[PDB]
């Protein structure tokens, strides 16, 4: 069989039970595939410098997501990325994790419906960039839709051309528990128990994290890859 | 029987006329008398383990205590000079000053009177614009390095013989300096932030050193010169060494480290722990001692310390509005002493005198406790 | 002010998220309509005498339910229902536990899209017995689409003569962890982890409770409340 | 100095010639000899509480010491008997018999002989037809009541006398009976199931009373002839009264109550908790007095017991294959002897010798511990 | 039981059946909720300084709703907005009828001005809460969830979520505007769908062609 | 170009404003087709000898339907279907309209959307009964939704083969208020204004027809 | 009766198995109404003068087209529109053919259901070139989904003014062989053999048109 | 790289594009698989014994399949079943190839048999487990959701997922043999729906009238 470690780069803003369950189906598939052996599953939380909109510092997020996996065996809260000066695109960052495992396990891309489907936004991906992801590492996605999946994998050529390194895993127990709604939902004042993992929400009350000041503090200001692009 | 052996046992320690004495195992009635003496010292309560700890020296008509009249129990001052907090306060390597570093603007020197044992303002320091957090004295409390909140990114060096502001310091705008520590050399202090700073910095203002890839929370300079206690945000303590680049694990905890102070031994720490309460570790086993139980503290940071003679006593803050004193071999709390409104954060002993006390509040008072009257 | 106790009896076999984030709900807009002050909630499991197909004995899911509420500070998992002898009809178990609370809340039923649904199912609710219950004690339903409760409350007459009585919550942070689904899931052999509540999910697997052979153990066996009416 | 203050001391606790002596407080040397003896017994490692405390009549030559010569630490007899499980085992009032219930079909007795101290098959009994979970002895060790798993709807009463069945007991098919207590008065028995029949019984078979609401685990009949103490399903122990109806709360956890055990003194309760370990509760102050540390348990049943002299040691199973003792006044464990291949779940002691302890595992042994050769 | 008066602000041109069909089911709906009684409902059409494509004179449109108002009990129709030279805001027509007027007056609108409140950067937000608090809506729809949704999304109308009653209808009356008018332009008989003394009039004074 | 006569059956409990639009869309489309002059339409409600279905008596509704129509002017009620002892099967209602009009315009049936639907259901409709309904007079539907009742002309062989007979006019306005909804809403003592002629809303008021 | 050309432009890019059943379908529709007699279609692939939009030259486009029409009849090829130095809008081919055609059956333009849309896009259609086309010779729309096509109509005036002279035919087969997803297989080295004619799946083989 | 030969067991009445363009279709999936290689394809039109409606005498459908696969080069039409006087089942029928033909063969078929492999108490669990487990599947499907659908809730089909392969098709070609036969009975013309020979073929032999 073949060592697999699964790396998960996104946001967490703030880290909700639909980012575990990931890496649980990812786990389940993968083992159960017969060709496979996960041993290793990474969360990296994107560094500030992206200048997204409303996110907050990156200390806050990255305790959040030590404590969320703080009784799971096989998942670490890595933060390479997050520490750099400069964003970091996600070839650097896989290169980084992949070089770094040797001085042997693959690393695969662990991903969902929203960047297959970003991949098409014009000025967003460079092509060289998304033949060599998709055709030296990896890319596992899990969705609610498989069709959706398979029909962009299918328009597309270089997807199309590198599709036996795509596995497209289906979930039938729904779980959408965005980070809008639950960002929206903490705003008014609601409770957010039983969509995060206690302490995480403890944390969250006890700093008060998210406000509508912190909501809208990055407007009109362009996204990091398209000034760099 | 009984009576007989008690007899024999007298009249064979009186050897040392009992020739007269019998008519009308090696020396073993000194030994009962020492286990006496260890029972009496194990039921004392306020002990004190010095000089009356592996001592043969102890009289026996009376039982032994120790006293309680030097102990701090009772308040004696409020200083309420601040306006908006009293986020620290800390004692000087002398024992003469105290240094209360306030919400808004100000840290503040109080020196104490030997002949009366009673505080009084000296000189005040001005200039900070986000408050002040952590204090920092030099080795001959010559100088002191103040910082401010997670946001800060200067910090301020003073001279406490004038009050004079010698160099400040800020390397970049996009900065965060929140803990420092003093070499023992007493020319060069390492700065750290949440960032991701973690500096070795020159006294005149310019840098020698510095790391990457640690978000380092609280520092501390062991007593080798060259080691440095650094707490991370994968709850552990580390120990960084350069001129050699390298580092070493020596503690690991499944909560947040939110601080920690290191005895004069440098033998033991002692840890506030989130969501519990006060931990104590060995380094050189690297293995947990005590978990004192009682501290109503969440996520929040909140100061501890050692105390009495021979570092015997911990003292602790808590969010009850209470402070809580510890003996160093029980789970319970010996003194619950209350008194302030808001909660207490920064609490603290004098190094020197053994019976002075500093209780720094959220509503603005510097409480000052000493022996009851 | 008022003061409301909400009741909610079903099946429970096994306990999921949404069992509790529909208590969450309920409190969070009975509380924000400002004409309401919930202080208690009750979990009721159906009794063995319900026959439903692959239903585990009672005192399982009583455990299973007493492990879940250990950290709620307002729910209880009252059983008196589920020693009766005989199968008890909604009517009587209401009106059981709202002549307790006296020898003043009021207590108030919790439901969900189905429920509400099945009124219309021929001979499986007597009329007396809904307008009883939707005009004496009340009705609180949390649903995916509003327009579906809406419309079925106006098809009726007795629900829209009543309809002040009966108050339809929105929810728009989605989860449906269905009973179903976790069984299915947990005879194959997944993973279950943050769909429910740690100690439910040890208890489970270390009891082997659900499989193929407790499955298939009430085929064909007309349900209880049919065979009576 | 000290010498002449030891002098003193002598000669004032010998006028009890020294009036020659003299040339050549109250009674103050007496009690230092007695803290002496009470650091003595405190040292103590495998202490026995009784007739050894609150007593002045202990020699003083040599210092005090219990022999821990009488004390099971080797395995003697391996009654590899049984065909798959040995689910319980226990031992009579009168310590002279032992009865092993096993999965199949069986209930064993093995009778010692107090000569040798060695076990021997005497009688068996068959019928079972779910296998044996529970056993419980008459006070005059005339019958045995045997009750079986979850779904076992009859229980058999036997006659130790001779082996024959006696009136078995069954009210319905859809039943379940797991718990069973005797009474005091030796007459009536009280059985109870997880369903929630909580009955109140005659010997004949006949049925007295019974309540309703409450689906009991674990039964125990006081010494007042009229309490019942039952175990819930909220994690409580409840105290149940007949010819009253009434009902008082004593205990409440955070956890299952696997089982539970009382004292002699009827004091006391040791319990074993899911997810943790084994714990013992005070009735009267209703209050926990220790957690012994380590245990491996789930969730699955696993009993202990009370022993030694004054019952004073605490043994318990576990599911690392061993089997832990502890001394009533440590958090540590004194001694995890080992032997066993699968799990251990009913460990016992035997009541009148206090040198016999019973093991029974899940691969069919009942190996038994005695002192070490 | 308060006193409400229900006032409708639109361009009506011209007047069909589902507006009075609106004011009807308003009018049900208010009185059956139990704390509420109806009194009085205003109908002011839009003056003609907006200059709009396709608007006709402003007293052409008065006179259409003077007609099909006529044999109605409790529903006038207010002419200070058509004889107004400048382009008033709807918060101060609104002012303006609660000054004339003690009962409190409401708007009445569809899914259409719930939306448009949405846009991006047309309506100051301070002008929006000024209306939803002070006044008040009732959106009578024909889809539900609709409403709910962009109350949901909106924080201005989360946080003044109970001055906003949204009223369901269940039958299907979707009588716009353009589609009489694209179907006058073609000669397409209109009869049933318009009062008949207003579709008399139009037919005699030849409005569309 | 050939004259036509339009009639329409049903119950009509009580009459909307729905099947008065069904007239004016079907004479538009009629006269809009270039091949065609309608002269008449013609309206029978059903008389008191059907099943029950919370129907009220054949005069009320005959008396509703002439009030409806009292101010048109090309649609008349007949009343020869109410006054009968014997249930009537529509094809015969057709052939005595059509001796009494050449006693010569051709009739054709107005329908709706749910008549195609039926002629579909087995052991419901006879197969010479749709043959004869559909080659001698034929069909006109009035539908919501077009592509729908094109599906059902193309699977039945019947319809397909007298395809020419059928004719489909689609409805751009979406207003169909039925009679079980009215109905519904007069039990519950809402407002039923300006849905129904002013004459038929008065007079259901006076009356108090459902309750 | 009257007689009837079919007349169908576009680029056959290249040509399927769609374009020959959408002649079929509008032949059997034509024929099957009474009113017509359908005597010849025509195929007028564009020319090179286009703006490129993978566009393979004229001539492999035109031989291709022959050779998928050599085993019909009544279909021809007409390679005017190829053999022209600049770009023609559709009135142009439509009055030449029709001026040939004199040297008289009428001319009617053979169109799919996109044609409809791109006939309301702004400032893309003149409004004389649409009253031109739709009044002197008409549209024949074969489309999978007719309600949206007559919503195309009813919405557009000049369209609905001119609603008589254009037709609309439903096809009941779900097969839409689009010209890009066979080049996007044919791109790949998948196989497309069945949905075109042999003839031209050999020809497209032997000289690898694309690549 | 294993050998593999594909089988269809279906009516035929009559064959039409969508078979053929469902043949090709799955041998380049399995090609393009990178561990299988197709080398064989059989059609086997089901006998006369079934007694159905609208099935002609199976002679006829021989010889039209005959005709259609004769410019193919890898597939051919197997003739047994239409000579055998009894009916039998399809796991009867995958057994006497396999015996007859070392490469394994495989069943061709749609979201239909899928679909009735769930219908209750039509066939049995046994048959089910050695059709899928002992020979396999190629599901050749215009959509994918639902057949990923059906395998999940079956367990049977879930337990044995490795043997089943699903492919989807994006290209619209849905010429089933009832809309052909409908079309065929009214005289439209089915030119290009269906191969050249056998169209003419039906045409001489006037087959549906
Ligand atoms: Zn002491
Ligand atoms: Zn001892």
């Amino acid at each position: 069989k073949t060592e697999v470690v699964l790396l998960a780069c996104g946001s967490f803003n703030p880290i909700t039970n639909m980012h575990l369950r990931l890496f649980e189906l990812a786990k389940d598939y993968m083992n159960g595939t017969g060709r496979y052996t996960v041993v290793k599953g990474i969360i990296s939380p994107v560094g500030d410098a992206y200048k997204k909109k409303g996110l907050i510092p990156a200390y806050h997020r990255v305790i959040m997501a030590e404590l969320a996996t703080k009784n799971s065996k096989w998942v670490e809260v890595d933060t390479w990325e997050s520490l750099q000066k400069e964003w970091k695109e996600t070839l650097k960052v896989l290169r980084h994790h992949q070089e770094k495992l040797e001085a042997v396990p693959k690393v695969k891309l662990l991903c969902g419906a929203d960047l297959l489907e970003s991949f098409a936004v014009p000025n967003l991906w460079k092509s060289e960039d998304i033949t060599q992801i998709v055709a030296n590492y990896g890319l596992i996605c899990v969705t609610r839709a498989g069709n959706d999946a398979q029909k962009f994998i299918y328009e597309s050529d270089v997807l199309w051309k590198h599709r036996s390194n795509i596995h497209v895993v289906n979930e039938w127990i729904a779980n959408d528990i965005s980070s809008t709604k639950i960002r929206r939902a903490l705003r008014r004042g609601q409770s957010i128990r039983y969509l995060v993992p206690d302490l995480v929400q403890e944390y969250i009350e006890k700093h008060n994290l998210y406000s509508s000041e912190s909501e809208d503090r990055n407007a009109g200001v362009i996204l990091a890859p398209l000034q760099r692009n | 029987q009984s009576d007989e052996d008690v007899i024999r046992l007298i009249g064979q320690h009186l050897n040392g006329t009992v020739d007269l004495l019998m008519q009308e195992p090696p020396r073993r009635l000194q030994t009962l008398l020492r286990q006496a003496v260890e029972l009496q010292r194990d039921r004392c309560l306020y002990h004190n383990t010095k000089l009356d700890n592996n001592l043969d020296s102890v009289s026996l008509l009376i039982d032994h205590v120790c006293s309680r009249r030097q102990f701090p129990c009772y308040t004696q001052q409020i200083l309420t000079e601040h306006c908006n907090e009293v986020w620290f306060c800390k004692f000087s390597n002398d024992g003469t000053k105290l240094a209360t570093g306030s919400k808004d603007t100000t840290v503040i020197i109080w020196q104490v009177d030997p002949d009366t044992h009673l505080l009084k303002l000296l000189k005040t320091l001005e200039g900070h614009a986000y408050g002040v957090s952590y204090i920092a004295w030099s080795p001959d409390d010559n100088y002191l390095v103040a910082c401010g909140p997670d946001d800060c990114s200067e910090l301020w060096l003073w001279n406490v013989q004038t009050g004079e502001l010698r160099t400040k310091m800020s390397q970049s705008h996009e900065d965060s300096l929140t803990s420092v520590a003093w070499n023992p050399d007493g020319k060069r202090f390492v700065t750290g932030g949440q960032r991701g700073q973690f500096y070795q910095c020159d006294l005149d203002g310019n840098l020698l050193d510095s790391w990457e890839g640690v978000r380092v929370q609280c520092l501390w300079c062991l007593s080798d010169g060259k080691t440095v206690l650094a707490s991370d945000t994968h709850q552990r303590i580390r120990g960084y060494n350069f001129e050699d680049l390298t580092d070493r694990n020596i503690v690991q905890e499944d909560h947040p480290i939110m601080s920690f102070t290191i005895s004069k031994n440098g033998r033991l720490a002692l840890l506030n722990v989130a969501t519990q309460g006060v931990h104590l570790w060995d380094l050189q086993d690297r293995v947990l001692v005590r978990k004192y139980q009682g501290v109503t503290q969440g996520f929040y940071t909140i100061h501890s310390c050692f105390g009495g003679h021979n570092e015997d006593f911990i003292a602790s803050g808590s969010e009850d509005h209470k402070v809580y004193i510890w003996h160093k071999r029980s789970e319970l709390p010996i003194a619950e002493l209350t008194g302030h409104t808001r909660t207490v954060n920064c609490v603290s002993w004098n190094p020197q005198i053994p019976s002075m006390m500093a209780s720094a509040s959220d509503d603005g008072t510097v409480r000052i406790w000493g022996p009851a009257p």
